[PDB]
């Protein structure tokens, strides 16, 4: 089950 | 910064002239991921080269595996030609049954 | 030990808005799932027989996450372009590796979360899963921004919970496959090299997993230097291949022996050149 990068936390 | 691909050309099973086998062209250690690979029989592109899906290793460099059916013989030659932005010209590596 | 990793790549295409996004999942270094935005109908697909056990719900959820990752990578790719003052057009790459390692006690041993831009380290989550390590100036910008948002807590929770939960499930589900071995089929070939010298090549084929050790010995001593070892390579059928060769004086081939060590071998093999 893959991780989900926080929507409001881009590089 | 670009990484030049490493290339191995080899058969799935130990080779016996006249017997069907699978020829592999394992390309690794490159960047960018865009790459063009051809597998050749006597300098002629082989028709159904299957291409594995692309992947990358822990050091971020990309790899892929091309392969196709072939019947090794005494006189036919086989090679893998790789075109990549890291090289000024396409690289051709010959199949060597001793490797 | 055991592990699970998801390797993701997003590639910017000149003349196109949506990047090419590819995600591959691994359990003990074996590919088990895959998603590719270039497919006709972008969907997570099973890549190991034991994943056919998952219901349609599993695939639905995973596929949705991918759609989310695509947008996150898209926006991030855009940001980095500014951070580095790169011209529009051109193609750029963003990669991510996330996952967890379990120890012999099958308990959590470590979580990983690393990003790379243009094939180079950008920012990584430290083993404490609280602090970030930025590789360059541009990355310091991202680090400073994330320290404020508690971005790390989010990832920490996935790496200690969900990652652990599913790795155990996959290990339980694909047990008979993941835990199996295919011991190597080995032999020694003999080849001309030069004036009075020949090469002995010790082959190991069709083995699994990939880990293996090959050695050469002359008079009971190891030949680390003087030994050429190819890089382990896939046979294409799930198994691997490797060989190690040494150059030897013609007429002394018999004084050399090759040893092969592998998990599927309770006792290492011992081979010699056989005319």
């Amino acid at each position: 089950s893959g991780v989900e990068n926080p929507g409001g936390y881009c590089l | 910064i670009q990484k030049t691909p490493q290339i191995q050309v080899y058969s799935r099973h130990p080779p016996e002239n006249g017997k069907p086998n699978i020829l592999n062209c394992y390309v690794t250690q490159f960047h960018p991921p865009h790459i063009e690979i051809q597998m050749l029989k006597n300098g002629k592109k082989i028709p159904k080269v299957e291409m594995s899906d692309m992947s990358f290793s822990k050091d971020w460099s990309f790899y892929i595996l091309a392969h196709t059916e072939f019947t090794p013989t005494e006189t036919d030659t086989y090679a893998c030609r790789v075109k990549h932005d890291s090289m000024a010209e396409p690289k051709t590596v010959y199949w060597d049954r001793d490797m | 030990p055991h592990s699970m990793r998801y390797f993701e790549t997003a590639v910017s295409r000149p003349g196109l808005e949506e990047p090419r996004y590819i995600s591959v999942g691994y359990v003990d270094n074996k590919e088990f799932v895959r998603f590719d935005s270039d497919a006709e109908n972008p969907r997570y697909e099973p890549r190991a027989p034991w994943m056919e056990q998952e219901g349609p719900e599993y695939w639905e959820r995973e596929t949705q996450k991918a759609k989310g990752q695509e947008q996150w990578f898209r926006v991030s790719l855009r940001n980095l372009l500014g951070y580095y003052n790169q011209s529009a057009g051109g193609s750029h790459t963003l990669q991510q590796m996330s996952g967890c390692d379990l120890g012999s006690d099958w308990r959590l041993l470590r979580g990983y979360l690393q990003f790379a831009y243009e094939g180079r380290d950008y920012i990584a989550l430290n083993e404490d899963l609280k602090t970030w390590t930025a590789a360059d100036m541009a990355a310091q910008i991202t680090r400073r921004k994330w320290e404020q948002s508690g971005a790390a807590e989010h990832y920490k929770a996935y790496l200690e919970g969900e990652c652990v939960e599913w790795l155990h499930r996959y290990l339980k589900n694909g047990n008979a496959t993941l835990l199996r071995t295919d011991s190597p089929k080995a032999h020694v070939t003999h080849h001309p090299r030069s004036k009075g010298e020949v090469t002995l090549r010790c082959w190991a084929l069709g083995f699994y997993p990939a880990d293996i050790t090959l050695t050469w010995q002359l008079n009971g001593e190891e030949l680390t230097q003087d030994m050429e070892l190819v890089e382990t390579r896939p046979a294409g059928d799930g198994t691997f291949q490797k060989w190690a060769s040494v150059v030897v004086p013609l007429g002394k081939e018999q004084n050399y022996t090759c040893r092969v060590y592998h998990e599927g071998l309770p006792e290492p093999l011992t081979l010699r050149w056989e005319p």
